[PDB]
């Protein structure tokens, strides 16, 4: 579940942290918040491998151009050049994206679909918990948001999916990227599912496993 | 995996306990030997709830039989009545393979092999279901008509083990029944987990394996 | 039909308090067959210990591939590679065939030679990190590892102590699926030394 | 299918191989050797595709021909069955993969010690006391897990195969017409001619 | 086995203090097309039930003749049809439940997911739901298709948990019922302004409202959205 | 979708609605459906709109890069550029595209290329899922030559019944004016259009 | 083409105790991503001291737990009130099961309560009636993840006593129903981290001489 | 095929294109696509011609059976007995039918019935293949109590955009008018409605 | 599949059946005898889908024995083929037929002649000196095109049937387990017990 949020000074994007095999929970915390650039970020749904493998790419071909040029990544260059990329594979690179961020020409917010096709708005959302985040965007969005008001709206977006949707849960990864200032990453905003302490201790008693076989290994060439 | 073979001293039936949901393993601890009446066993392979249904359904049909003739059914006609029911269903997916082992005055020691496509065999040796190779493997190069009543045991028991070994899809424990003109004897459940080890050092066998 | 079940095998890897542990079964099958109770899946190039899961022709060409990387690196950077930066090798290398895939699980276990820190990292067949601070599970009885892990494991574990927590993790994980078990290998790594310990487990 | 078998003893390396190729409902050939010698005291038995079988044979048996003649010397047992693997290992993600099953026997002259991989048409390698391919396995090792000790001699080796084969003959469905059994060890590669009733 | 031609969106529904809310847009879709604007999809049974029907129209429209042959046949040799035995929501659900499942065991589906609201005669608030498959819930928001994904993410803001039940007003509810049906309008392509809401108190007993509009639409932002990435124009 | 383009005496009217659908979920209820390829060249986007984008990106390069070199291109050139990704790429594209433009000689011009990748000169073309049910009510209403009044009431009529119908089609009616006095941007909100 | 079954996920567990019986489940019913219910019990008491959970599809689930209840009732009726025995109860389940060996029950289904001797009992069976008395067993959703965890600290499988070099066995033993409750909450837990079909509440019923006790616990809600 | 039936001051109007097609052959090009089921009561049928045919047959045998005990059916008795069958032969049926009806005390009424066997009591109605490129105009023409020449009118230049824009409509349209006075069948011809 | 050789000489008819009953890899019995005796004087030999071909055989076994009993008389080979005949073309056209090939060897005691029928499961009847079902044919006709005449006695019948079955033993791809072979003349039906090496 990852949303993107307008205010008035810049752009707020927001995930939980949940990776799922099927059914089955992989990661409990991962991040799902990428750095394209140091005021450019990302937020990717879809093919795990996919969306972290095309935001390095972009990334990397983004910072050798940011050299080249002379001056500070813009928003429409990531853009562009992962639309562009996602385009040239039909949509076999299932990478769903939420690109944001502040250059020289101002804030902007943009959602990158796999086959190509990019949105403009104030408000986006993406992934399994797209719906449950979208209704409190729909509900509690205005114009001219203040920064502290762009976060809590983003963070109860987040929070919709965690709840609502089995694909999402965990904790709430947020990046604030305001014109005047460097972009702040707030890893583990909300930790709102700590694990309570289990009812027993598992610690097995010293020899309780059979061993037919012990050898020390050779680490040292 | 389920073996039935037939010796100087009777029937021996040997039968593993693993039940599987495809690669999970469901339980290690199952019966796959009905015991139908005193000289009359029932070996179970292939889906759960066809075997252990109509099994169960033709220990009533035996019962029911006894009560009418004033006689104990015979192994040819006991067979044939799960034979005739299972040819009933043919073609609806009913899965099951089973040996009919057991002891009248008229047959003698008698072992009948039918499966749910409707054969139906008398033999002297039968290994079925998903490890019945690896049994075979064991019983065939051991076989004598001339076996003590604990040697026979033992092949019965070590042909179990090696497909419990070998076979994915087998395993947990070994249940042993021995058939005379008394009737069956049970001769324990023996769990492979620790049978393995014990068979390894006193046999010297299983020496592709560490340890 | 599903290159990920047809060979069977698992591997888990666990920190504990200035260690690591990683295991494997040893069992090598082709569908219900069993074939070899001594195919070991744990692997290392230097300090850093690679578990590799799935299709055993892959686990066996990938082996082969970062013994010849991490060797190349090795003469190159005239130093042995560290965990961090081997699974960053890992995963490169697994996206690199993304549309002809391995069908592998692997398992990045080690200590941090220069800062100590114990670290362990798991993929998927086209080399998304998975990077947990408590545990990773791989193979076909990954459901099985998933469970024991997540009720036996505690932070901060001694040794001692990590080795019969991941060892009962294991076994017990592999007497509930077919194409797993048959003998087990328990690495326990730390600093200075690595302990190898063959298991006494269930053959069926 | 065909039969593919290879024991490991204590100072040799046993395969037998069965000798009927079959096409269709016809027995073309009874006396057909499954088998190419590699090098003198390497030798590989092959089972799988009816054109990929001996074309995949005779193009390994061509490479480690050429590089014992570059070198003047014979790779190991464990350096060709590595060259195999990785082969095979390269021909399943090609256009049209050998569909082949090996076994390699050798003995390694260095270590003095009998060696048997097998090897599947993946590039599934692994070193066993005894091997099988295709269906054979599914009698045979179950036997060999019960008879077979690491100290037996070449003899009772011999011994040993005639009891699988035995047990091939009785519950397998198709007629395989015999195996050719060859012996490699430290003086090569010989063939047992009275197999036909030892 | 059938496919739906005529269909119905969303039913959205919650619990308060004192009774239950169910709305529904008053819309017949024929696949993308809009065809039918004057569609009810609330259908009272008594003064103390109000059954929710999205999925085949024609389908409703069976069930829609079943539960007015209930209330006939319960009339019938009952001099308390008006009084202690008089037909429940209980009742009415477990009989729509029974003939769901039934149909679905027959491979012959009735293409409808249904909530039945109301209030019992004990005063307690009755909601549960049941669709094509004969599956059967209860909790204190429901909602089918649509909604399930938008409107009970909103509804559950206000009634998280059963504790919240009696903290929450008929104003509060309604609020949100009517809020979430504009988020439904929004982003439903299936969906229609135009909607009823029916609430069942259990004092004020069953308010109908008809010709119901979703107001208060923020549109104003969109002027300023111009091109998909680059262009300033 | 619901798109279209209309001539009259001072030039040509671009109009679509703001909705984009995947399935049933409204994914963007505010798309901006007229895109720039040049000054006074625009186009109405329908059809995927990864493969209409791509396109568009691709005709506004061509046009950029045409005008470094021969100057203003004619709504003709422009529309010649579409039919020919469309044409040779019709195997790999669901995309169907209306250009219009204004020039100083042509005044305003409409061309329209359907899935095929076919061209089509016409006075007006509608486009889109929602243009089936306006077919009818365009052809009646439709005169040449109308005012600039008079062709934002036809398009904003037309495009209120479109969506009114298609489900595929709704949110705010944007509209882009070409004439020689410049470009126009115009939107009309659901509270005006649907009491029409 | 029309779908007759569906999953609603949960997952249910059963352990047989010396004198007691314990039949835990989730609250959670869930359709795909989306929940249903955070509160929708799924374990049932049946009466004559036997509780029944059939978990996997909920509509095939109630409408077993239906027909069972019912039986009970008509055996009650034809049989002078006579209590249902577990061993009875379960051999009946197999029949309404295996009656639709041809259109099944899409369930997972576990009984509880205590055999004639005063014991606890516990019954699974499969979806077509296939059914095996055991000391504990978990069906459904996280049954993979439950069921290892249960062999290790019901059974104590893989477990030695120290220093014996894995020769003696560690004593098998009876758990007292603290100590059951224990390792049903840690199951539940456990399975919630891992598998997002289970959550939001944990519901356990208990079978001793005395009757049915239920307990219920808070679950994780994401 | 395009059908319609239309409520006015003094009753109802059906109507009709005569147009029947095998694939891009027109089988009959002078169909009468207008049935009767009773003296006062009549259908437009889309869809499978063979169902249409065989429910409408079925239908007019139930209303001759009702008439003979109870006298004089309703329109509304009329689609009661279409939806029945409609409905519960859904699987075996393709049959869209308009049911247009004159009662002395309800005056002019029209019931659709679309494929799933569902009843819609409507003031007009529109139906058939056709009938999707005239939503627009319709919504936007009919308004309620209409004069006879003005409900007429309606109709012809309706189904005449249908007829221009829909392939498997065309040829005559036929009408039939139900009020007090009793039936009356109007035919217009393509040199006529085409050039309107 | 199954071998179902029969063939009619100057005063018998001998009907060869196949030992092996095969399921899946393994061979479960090696003694078979895939025959039935329908009355005194007339043999029917059966192969084809695993339940239905002993059922079938057994049904038609049943029906023969309850005429013979209710008439006090044998029918003819040609009157019991007819029967089975019928019964195999109801079977190709009802819900789930019976998929078995049957030969019916026959000694007709009022013509004092020997008579071979051959049936397959759709109801094909044909009187032959010589027949065979499955594969088998596809090497014993024209074997048995050339080496066979109408005055043979039972042992050069006999003698025609071991050239037959070593040739099906040479060129055929499965271990059919040798055949069972019995003779049926005027003195009825009796069983070859040495066929293992005659
Ligand atoms: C909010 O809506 C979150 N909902 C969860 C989810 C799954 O939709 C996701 O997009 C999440 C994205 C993050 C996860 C953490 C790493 C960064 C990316 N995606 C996944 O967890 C993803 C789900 C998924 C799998 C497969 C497919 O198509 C086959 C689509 C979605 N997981 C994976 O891809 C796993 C690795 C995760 O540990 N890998 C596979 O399943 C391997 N298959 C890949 C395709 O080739 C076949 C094998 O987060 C959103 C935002
Ligand atoms: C020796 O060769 C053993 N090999 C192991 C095994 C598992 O294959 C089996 O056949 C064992 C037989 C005993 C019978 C007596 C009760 C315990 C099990 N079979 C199974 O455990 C059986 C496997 C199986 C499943 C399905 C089919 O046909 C589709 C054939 C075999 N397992 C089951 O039946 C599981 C029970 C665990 O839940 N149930 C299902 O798979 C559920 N489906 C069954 C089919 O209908 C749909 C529902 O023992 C031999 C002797
Ligand atoms: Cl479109
Ligand atoms: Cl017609
Ligand atoms: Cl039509
Ligand atoms: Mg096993
Ligand atoms: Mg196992
Ligand atoms: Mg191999
Ligand atoms: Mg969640
Ligand atoms: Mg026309």
């Amino acid at each position: 579940t990852i949303v993107g949020v307008k205010f008035n000074n810049g752009v707020v994007i927001a995930a939980d942290t949940r990776s799922t095999q099927g059914p089955i929970v992989a990661d409990k915390n991962c991040a799902k918040l990428h750095r394209i650039s140091p005021k450019i970020w990302c937020a990717g749904a879809g093919t795990a491998a996919d969306t972290e493998a095309v935001t390095q790419l972009i990334g990397s071909n983004i910072e050798l151009h940011s050299l080249y040029t002379s001056r500070e990544p813009r928003v429409v260059s990531a853009l562009q050049m992962l639309k562009q990329h996602l385009f040239k594979y039909q949509g076999h690179i299932g990478a769903y994206l939420i690109v944001a961020g502040v250059d020289p020409t101002g804030s902007h917010l943009f959602s990158i679909h796999a086959h190509g096709s990019t949105d403009v708005g104030y408000y986006l959302s993406l992934g399994s918990g797209s719906l449950a985040a979208m209704a409190v965007l729909e509900s509690h969005w205005k114009q001219d948001l203040t920064k502290e008001e762009a976060i809590k709206l983003a963070s109860d977006a987040i929070q919709a999916g965690i709840w609502n949707d089995l694909g999402s849960g965990s904790n709430v990864d947020v990046c604030v990227m305001e014109i005047g200032k460097d972009a702040e990453y707030l890893r583990n905003y909300l930790t709102p599912n700590v694990r309570e302490e289990k009812q027993k201790s598992y610690k097995f008693p010293r020899g309780t496993t059979a061993v037919l076989k012990e050898s020390i290994v050779n680490i040292c060439d | 995996t389920t073996l039935a073979f037939r010796f100087q001293g009777g029937i021996i039936v040997a039968v593993d306990s693993r039940a599987t949901a495809g690669n999970w393993v469901a339980s290690q601890t199952v019966k796959k030997v009905i015991e139908i009446n005193p000289f009359l066993l029932g070996t179970m392979a292939g889906g759960a709830a066809d075997c252990q249904f109509w099994e169960t359904w033709l220990g009533s049909q035996c019962r029911l039989h006894e009560l009418r003739e004033k006689e104990r059914i015979s192994v040819a006609a006991a067979s044939k009545i799960l034979s005739n029911l299972v040819y009933q269903y043919k073609g609806a997916g009913l899965s099951m393979g089973t040996m009919i082992c057991g002891y009248t005055r008229k047959e003698g020691p008698t072992i009948y092999y039918v499966d749910s496509d409707g054969t139906r065999l008398k033999g002297d040796i039968f290994c079925v279901g998903s490890g019945q190779t690896f049994a075979y493997g064991v019983l065939d190069s051991n076989y004598k008509w001339d076996l003590s009543v604990e040697d026979a045991l033992y092949l019965g028991k070590r042909s179990i083990l090696a497909a419990a070994h070998r076979d994915a899809y087998s395993g947990g424990s070994v249940n042993l029944y021995h058939v005379t003109e008394d009737g069956w004897i049970y001769h324990g459940n023996h769990d492979v987990g620790e049978l393995f080890w014990k068979v390894k050092e006193e046999e010297g066998s299983f020496n592709n394996v560490i340890g | 039909s599903d290159p990920s079940s047809i060979n069977g095998g698992i591997v888990v890897a666990m920190t504990g308090k200035d260690c690591v542990a990683i295991a494997c079964d040893l069992r090598l099958g082709s569908q219900s067959l069993g074939v070899s109770n001594k195919f070991e899946k744990i692997f290392h190039y230097g300090h850093v210990f690679l578990g590799i899961t799935g299709l055993a022709t892959d686990v066996t060409t990938l082996n082969e591939m970062f013994r010849y990387k991490t060797n190349l690196y090795k003469l190159k950077e005239e130093r042995a590679i560290e965990p961090e930066t081997f699974t960053q090798l890992v995963s490169s290398s697994l996206y690199e065939r993304r549309f002809g895939p391995y069908f592998v699980g692997p398992v990045v276990a080690g200590i941090n030679s220069k800062s100590g820190k114990p670290f362990i990292a798991g993929f998927d067949l086209i080399g998304c990190i998975d990077e947990a601070k408590d545990f990773i599970v791989s193979g076909t009885a990954s459901d099985q590892l998933f469970g024991m892990c997540e009720s036996l494991y505690e932070p901060n574990l001694e040794p001692e102590d990590l080795f019969e927590t991941i060892s009962q993790a294991l076994l017990n994980a592999a007497d509930r699926d077919a194409l797993s078990g048959w003998g087990a290998v328990v690495y326990i790594i730390k600093k200075d030394e690595v302990v190898k310990r063959y298991l006494k487990m269930r053959q069926d | 299918m065909d039969i593919i078998l290879g024991i490991r003893v204590q100072d040799s390396v046993i395969l037998a191989s069965s000798k009927a190729v079959t096409r269709g409902i016809s027995v073309l050939k009874d006396s057909d050797d499954k088998t190419r010698q590699l090098s003198p005291h390497t030798l590989m038995s092959f089972a799988g595709e009816a054109g990929d079988t001996v074309q995949f044979a005779e193009y390994i048996q061509a490479n480690i021909q050429l590089y014992s003649i570059r070198e003047d010397y014979e790779l190991s047992p464990q350096a060709v069955s590595s060259f195999v693997r990785q082969e095979l290992a390269k021909s399943i993600r090609s256009r049209r993969p050998y569909q082949v099953n090996v076994l390699i026997g050798g003995y390694d002259k260095k270590k003095n010690k009998p060696e048997l991989y097998q090897i599947d048409y993946l590039g599934t390698k692994v070193e066993l006391p005894y091997g099988a391919h295709g269906y054979s396995g599914f009698y045979t090792f179950s036997l060999l897990d019960h008879h077979y000790r690491p100290d037996m001699t070449t003899e009772e080796g011999l011994d040993l195969l005639k009891l699988c084969v035995q047990e091939l003959e009785k519950r397998m469905p198709m007629d395989f017409k015999g195996v050719i059994v060859k012996i490699v060890d430290k003086d090569g590669i010989r063939q047992v001619d009275d197999f036909q009733a030892q | 086995t059938q496919q739906p031609i005529v269909t119905g969106t969303s039913v959205i529904s919650m619990k308060y203090d004192n009774g239950v809310i169910i709305a529904a847009d008053n819309l017949g879709s024929y696949g993308s097309l809009l065809r039918f604007n004057g569609v009810e999809r609330l259908i009272p049974v008594g003064d103390n039930t109000v059954v929710g029907i999205s999925g085949d129209i024609s389908d409703m429209q069976h069930i829609e003749r079943l539960l007015k042959d209930l209330v006939t046949e319960n009339a019938y040799d009952n001099p308390l049809a008006d009084a202690e035995e008089a037909l429940e929501p209980s009742y009415i659900f477990e009989y729509l439940a029974t003939v769901m499942y039934q149909r679905r065991s027959k491979m012959n589906p009735l293409w409808n997911a249904i909530i039945v609201a109301g209030v019992q005669s004990n005063g307690d608030q009755f909601l549960r739901y049941v669709n094509l498959l004969g599956v059967t819930y209860s909790s204190p928001t429901l909602a089918t298709g649509f909604g399930a994904h938008m409107a009970n993410p909103l509804l559950r803001k206000v009634v998280d948990r059963e504790s919240d039940i009696p903290k929450t007003t008929v104003q509060v509810a309604e609020e949100a019922i009517v809020n979430a049906m504009r988020v439904l309008y929004y982003r439903d392509a299936r969906s229609s302004r135009n909607f009823s809401l029916a609430i069942i108190d259990k004092n004020t007993g069953l308010t109908f409202k008809k010709n119901l509009q979703v107001e208060n639409m923020k549109w104003d932002f969109a002027k300023d959205i111009k091109g998909y990435g680059t262009q300033k124009i | 979708t619901s798109i279209m383009a209309v001539t009259f005496k001072d030039g040509v009217i671009l109009g679509a609605d703001s909705r984009t659908t995947t399935g049933a979920y409204i994914a963007n209820r505010v798309t901006d459906k007229l895109t720039r390829v040049h000054d006074k060249i625009w186009c109405c986007r329908s059809g995927s709109a990864a493969d209409t984008q791509a396109i568009a990106d691709i005709v506004q390069y061509h046009l950029e890069l045409y005008t470094s070199q021969y100057g203003t291109p004619s709504t003709e050139t422009a529309a010649s550029v579409f039919k020919e990704l469309c044409y040779e790429n019709k195997d790999n594209l669901t995309a169907g595209i209306i250009v219009a433009g204004y020039d100083d000689k042509n005044k305003g011009e409409v061309y329209t290329i359907p899935l095929g990748g076919s061209v089509h000169k016409l006075p007006y073309a509608i486009a889109g899922s929602g243009s089936t049910f306006i077919y009818g009510y365009c052809d009646k209403n439709f005169r040449e030559n109308m005012s600039k009044e008079e062709t934002v009431d036809f398009i904003k009529h037309s495009l209120s019944q479109a969506i009114k119908w298609d489900g595929s089609s709704g949110g705010v009616i944007r509209m882009v004016v070409l004439t020689a006095a410049g470009v126009e941007r115009l939107i009309f909100y659901p509270d005006e259009y649907e009491q029409l | 083409q029309f779908n007759p079954y569906g999953d609603n996920g949960g997952t249910i567990l059963g352990i047989a105790g010396e004198d007691f019986a314990v039949l835990a489940g989730d609250t959670r019913n869930i359709t795909d991503y989306s929940i249903n219910s955070r509160y929708e019990p799924k374990v049932f008491d049946c009466g004559d001291n036997i509780v029944m959970s059939a978990n996997g599809f909920a509509a095939d689930g109630d409408a077993l737990v239906k027909r069972f209840k019912n039986s009970v009732k008509w055996y009650h009726f034809d049989h002078n009130d006579k209590k249902l025995s577990i061993n009875s109860a379960a051999r009946n389940i197999q029949h309404l099961l295996y009656g639709k060996r041809f259109f099944p029950y899409y369930v997972h289904t576990i009984i509880a309560g205590l055999d004639e001797d005063g014991k606890g009992a516990v019954y699974s069976f499969d979806p077509v009636g296939s059914y095996e008395r055991e000391q504990c067993r978990a069906g459904g959703a996280a049954a993979s993840l439950i069921m290892p965890f249960l062999d290790n600290q019901v059974n104590f499988k893989n477990q030695y006593e120290p220093g014996t070099n894995g020769k003696v066995k560690k004593p098998l033993k009876y758990l007292s129903v603290e100590e059951v409750i224990k390792l049903v909450r840690d199951s539940f837990t456990s399975a919630t981290e891992r598998h997002i079909q289970v959550g939001d509440g944990l519901e356990i019923l208990i079978v001793t001489k005395d009757g049915v006790r239920k307990e219920f616990y808070e679950l994780k809600r994401d």
